[PDB]
C-alpha cells in the first residue's frame, strides 16, 4: 500500500541545472558533506555518464522529489552502478521510492543496459523487494572531461598464521544486482 | 550507497599552487605559494596566506615555504594546504583522497612528512604522491618521453618510461622564471631604467611574460637588435611611464640556454637533455627523443620549441628523429596530468589509505608512490 | 613448503609471476610459478641483481629469465630497503609489466604484476613478504 498518485518525471541534472541547488540540498540532508563537493559531483552530470537523475514533480518551481546517480561499469558495457538513491524526506513512504528505481530501470533499458548494480547494508530488504538479488563487486567508472587526453634448500618457515564488499568506514556492505 | 567523493589534486609549485577535482580539465584555484608577514607594525593576524598575502604585499614581507621546488618551511606550507583546502578550494580534506605532486628527486624525509602531515594533521582518508614531470608526460597523451619542467623556481630533464620516473638520469637546473625575471630587471637597469623592488620586480615579470621570446639564432639576433628597430616593444607601466626593450627581448631566456648569463657555470638546458637522454637505457633512447615534453611557465617562450629542436639536432646523432612537443596548455600540464592519473580506472588500487598509513608509518609513502 | 609461498603470493590475483631464488653460495630457484618467467633465472642473472656494479644495467638494461627489463629504482643492497624496481620491455608494442626484487638474508623475493597493475601495489606486496622472511632470518 504505497500508491504514488503525484505526477513525476525523471531527468537528468544537467539538462535542468537551474534545479542543481535543490538537488544538492535534498541529497546533503541524508548524506551530510561539503556543499562545495556536492554542488560540483552533480556538476559532473552529463549524457556520458557519469549523470544524475532527479524525480521531479509538476507542483512555485518544480520539486526535486529523488535523485539517483548512474556511472558505467570497468569491463561490464551493459552494467550500471546505481548510487546516491535518495528520495526527499518529507516524500518518503508515497511510493517515489519505488517509481525511482524503475525509472532508473526503464532509462537504463531503453539505452541498451540490462544488469543495474549497487551497495546497501540497512536498506537490503527495500531493494528485494523491487527485484534485486545479491551479486558480486564491481568498479564504476568516475567522470573524466570531454577535454582530457582520452588515450589512457633449507625449509620454509612459518606463514604469516576481497575488501570490495567493504565500503568508506570499514563496513560490510551487500552488493546488489539486477537484470533488466 | 552514497557516491564517494572526487579525488583533490594539489600541484604544489615554488611559485604558484593550482589545486582542483580529479576530472576536471583545469583547476579550479590557482594562487601564489606565499606567507606573508608584517614589515614592521595587533595588525590584524601573526600571518597571511596565498591570494590573501598577495593582496597585503605592501606592508608585508614575502616567504616562499617551496624552494626550487622543495619544501623548506613546513609550518609555512602547513599554511599553504589549510588555505588550499578551506579558504580556495572549499572543501573538508577528511573528505576526498587527495593527490599531491613533488618535485623529482624529493628528499626522503620531506615525502615522508608530506605523507604524515596530511593523515596526522589534515586527516585525509586516502592520498598519493606523484612526481611532476611524469603528470606532465600524462597530459601529453604519453607514458614515455623526457620532459623539460621549468617552471620559477627549478628546471628538471625527467626521462620517464611506461610510466615511471628514471630518476638516476633526472637532471636538476637551479635556474627558472624567477631568476629570468631578476636578470631582465638586471639589464633593464642597465638599459637606463629602475627596477629594484619587489614591487617593481611583479611589473617586470609581466614584462617578461609578454614581451620576451627565444631567439632561433641568438648571435644573429644580436646583429638584428643593434643593425634597427624592428625588434624593440614598449610596455606602458602602471602610473602611464612607458619603457622599451630591444635586445632583452631573447637575451633574458636565452640563458635557459646560457647559464653564464646569470653567473652559472653550467649546462644549458639543451645540453642536459642530451645528457638525460645518454644516461638512459639504449633501447628507450630513440622513444625519449621523439617524445621531448615541454611543462612548467617557463617553457611558454615563443620559440623556444623550434630552437632546442635545432639544438638537441645538432648534439644528437644525424639519424635521429627529434621531436619538441610543446602543448598549448603547459603552464598547467602537471595539473592536468594530476586529473588524469586521478581519474584513471588503474588508480583505486594506488591510493595509500588512512588504514595503510596507521599499519605502515609514513615509510609507506617510499613502497606505493615512484 | 617453498611453494606454498608461490601461492600465498599469487592468492590475490593482482600478479603473474612469482619466485623466491637463493643468491647465497651457489644460486638455485627456489619456487617459482611453472610455464612464466622467474623459473628460468640463471646464477648471471642473480649475479648481476647483487653485484657491485650497480651503474651498467642503468644503460644496459638487465634479464630476469631472459626478459628484458629496464631499472626504475635500485635500493637492492642499502639497508631499511634491500628493493629493486623494474619495468619489461617488449617488442612490437606487446604490453609491459612491473617487477619487484627485494632481498633478505638468504633469498630474492621477485614479484611480476599483470597488465595495468601499478609498480607502487607489487612493490608493497614483495617487501611485506621480505619482511616476514627477514623476520624470521631468512
Ligand atoms: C543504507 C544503504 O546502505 S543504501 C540506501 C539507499 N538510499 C537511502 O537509504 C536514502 C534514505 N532513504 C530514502 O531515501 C527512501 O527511504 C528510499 C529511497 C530508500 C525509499 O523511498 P520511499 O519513498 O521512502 O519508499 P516507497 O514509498 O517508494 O516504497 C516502495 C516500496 O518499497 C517498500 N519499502 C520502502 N522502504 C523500505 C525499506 N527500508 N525496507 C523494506 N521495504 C521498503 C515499501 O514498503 C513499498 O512497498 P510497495 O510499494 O511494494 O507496496
Ligand atoms: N607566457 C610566459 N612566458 C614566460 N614565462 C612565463 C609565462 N607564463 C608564466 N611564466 C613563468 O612561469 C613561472 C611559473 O611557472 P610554474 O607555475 O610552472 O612554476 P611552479 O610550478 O610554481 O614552480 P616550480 O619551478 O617549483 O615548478 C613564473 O616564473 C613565470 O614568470
Ligand atoms: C600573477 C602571478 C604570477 C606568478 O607566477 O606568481 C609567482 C608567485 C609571486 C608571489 C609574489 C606576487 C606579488 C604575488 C602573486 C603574483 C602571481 O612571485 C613571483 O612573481 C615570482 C617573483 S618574480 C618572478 O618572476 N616570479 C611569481
Ligand atoms: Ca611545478
Amino acid at each position: 500500500g504505497h500508491m504514488s498518485l503525484a505526477e513525476l518525471t525523471l531527468e537528468p541534472v544537467h539538462r535542468r541545472p537551474e534545479l542543481l541547488d535543490a538537488c544538492a540540498d535534498l541529497i546533503n540532508d541524508q548524506w551530510p558533506r561539503s556543499r562545495t563537493s556536492r554542488l560540483h559531483s552533480l556538476g559532473q552530470s552529463s549524457d556520458a555518464f557519469p549523470l544524475c537523475l532527479m524525480l521531479l514533480s509538476p507542483h512555485a518551481a518544480p520539486v526535486v522529489v529523488g535523485h539517483a546517480r548512474l556511472s558505467r561499469v570497468l569491463n561490464q558495457p551493459q552494467s550500471l552502478l546505481v548510487e546516491t538513491v535518495v528520495v526527499a524526506r518529507a516524500l518518503r513512504g508515497r511510493g517515489f521510492g519505488r517509481r525511482l528505481m524503475e525509472g532508473l530501470e526503464v532509462f537504463a533499458r531503453a539505452r541498451g543496459f540490462r544488469k543495474l548494480h549497487l551497495t546497501t547494508h540497512d536498506q537490503v530488504h527495500f531493494y528485494t523487494h523491487l527485484g534485486y538479488q545479491l551479486g558480486e563487486p564491481v568498479q564504476g567508472l568516475v567522470f573524466t572531461s570531454r577535454r582530457l587526453p582520452a588515450t589512457l634448500l633449507p625449509p620454509p618457515p612459518p606463514l604469516p598464521e576481497e575488501t570490495q564488499y567493504q565500503n568508506v568506514r570499514g563496513r560490510p556492505i551487500f552488493w546488489m544486482e539486477k537484470d533488466i | 550507497d552514497e557516491d564517494e567523493t572526487t579525488a583533490l589534486v594539489c600541484d604544489n609549485g615554488s611559485g604558484l599552487v593550482k589545486a582542483g577535482f580529479a576530472g576536471d580539465d583545469a583547476p579550479r584555484a590557482v594562487f601564489p605559494s606565499i606567507v606573508g608577514r608584517p614589515r614592521h607594525q595587533m595588525g590584524q593576524k601573526d600571518s597571511y596566506v596565498g591570494d590573501e598575502a598577495q593582496s597585503k604585499r605592501g606592508i608585508l614581507t614575502l616567504k616562499y615555504p617551496i624552494e626550487h621546488g622543495i619544501i623548506t618551511n613546513w609550518d609555512d606550507m602547513e599554511k599553504i594546504w589549510h588555505h588550499t583546502f578551506y579558504n580556495e578550494l572549499r572543501v573538508a580534506p577528511e573528505e576526498h583522497p587527495t593527490l599531491l605532486t613533488e618535485a623529482p628527486l624529493n628528499p626522503k624525509a620531506n615525502r615522508e612528512k608530506m605523507t604524515q602531515i596530511m593523515f596526522e594533521t589534515f586527516n585525509v582518508p586516502a592520498m598519493y604522491v606523484a612526481i611532476q614531470a611524469v603528470l606532465s608526460l600524462y597530459a601529453s597523451g604519453r607514458t614515455t618521453g623526457i620532459v623539460l619542467d621549468s617552471g620559477d623556481g627549478v628546471t628538471h630533464n625527467v626521462p620517464i618510461y611506461e610510466g615511471y620516473a628514471l630518476p638516476h638520469a633526472i637532471m636538476r637546473l637551479d635556474l627558472a622564471g624567477r631568476d629570468l625575471t631578476d636578470y631582465l630587471m638586471k639589464i633593464l637597469t642597465e638599459r637606463g631604467y629602475s627596477f629594484v623592488t619587489t614591487a617593481e620586480r611583479e611589473i617586470v615579470r609581466d614584462i617578461k611574460e609578454k614581451l620576451c621570446y627565444v631567439a632561433l639564432d641568438f648571435e644573429n639576433e644580436m646583429a638584428t637588435a643593434a643593425s634597427s628597430s624592428s625588434l624593440e616593444k614598449s610596455y606602458e607601466l602602471p602610473d602611464g611611464q612607458v619603457i622599451t626593450i630591444g635586445n632583452e627581448r631573447f637575451r633574458c631566456p636565452e640563458t635557459l640556454f646560457q647559464p653564464s648569463f646569470i653567473g652559472m657555470e653550467s649546462a644549458g638546458i639543451h645540453e642536459t637533455t642530451y645528457n638525460s637522454i645518454m644516461k638512459c637505457d639504449i633501447d628507450i633512447r630513440k622513444d625519449l627523443y621523439a617524445n621531448n615534453v615541454m611543462s612548467g611557465g617557463t617553457t611558454m617562450y615563443p620559440g623556444i620549441a623550434d630552437r632546442m629542436q635545432k639544438e638537441i639536432t645538432a648534439l644528437a646523432p644525424s639519424t635521429m628523429k627529434i621531436k619538441i612537443i610543446a602543448p598549448p596548455e603547459r603552464k598547467y600540464s602537471v595539473w592536468i596530468g594530476g586529473s588524469i592519473l586521478a581519474s584513471l580506472s588503474t588508480f583505486q588500487q594506488m591510493w595509500i589509505t588512512k588504514q595503510e598509513y596507521d599499519e605502515a608509518g609514513p615509510s609507506i609513502v617510499h613502497r606505493k608512490c615512484f | 613448503g617453498w611453494n606454498a609461498y608461490i601461492d600465498n603470493l599469487m592468492a590475490d590475483g593482482t600478479c603473474q609471476d612469482a619466485a623466491i631464488v637463493g643468491y647465497k653460495d651457489s644460486p638455485s630457484v627456489w619456487a617459482a610459478v611453472p610455464g612464466k618467467t622467474f623459473v628460468n633465472i640463471t646464477p648471471a642473472e642473480v649475479g648481476v641483481l647483487v653485484g657491485k656494479d650497480r651503474s651498467s644495467f642503468y644503460v644496459n638494461g638487465l634479464t630476469l629469465g631472459g626478459q628484458k627489463c629496464s631499472v626504475i629504482r635500485d635500493s637492492l643492497l642499502q639497508d631499511g630497503e634491500f628493493s629493486m624496481d623494474l619495468r619489461t620491455k617488449s617488442t612490437g608494442g606487446a604490453p609491459t609489466f612491473n617487477v619487484t626484487v627485494t632481498k633478505t638474508d638468504k633469498t630474492l623475493v621477485l614479484l611480476m604484476g599483470k597488465e595495468g597493475v601499478h609498480g607502487g601495489l607489487i612493490n608493497k606486496k614483495c617487501y611485506e613478504m621480505a619482511s616476514h622472511l627477514r623476520r624470521s632470518q631468512y
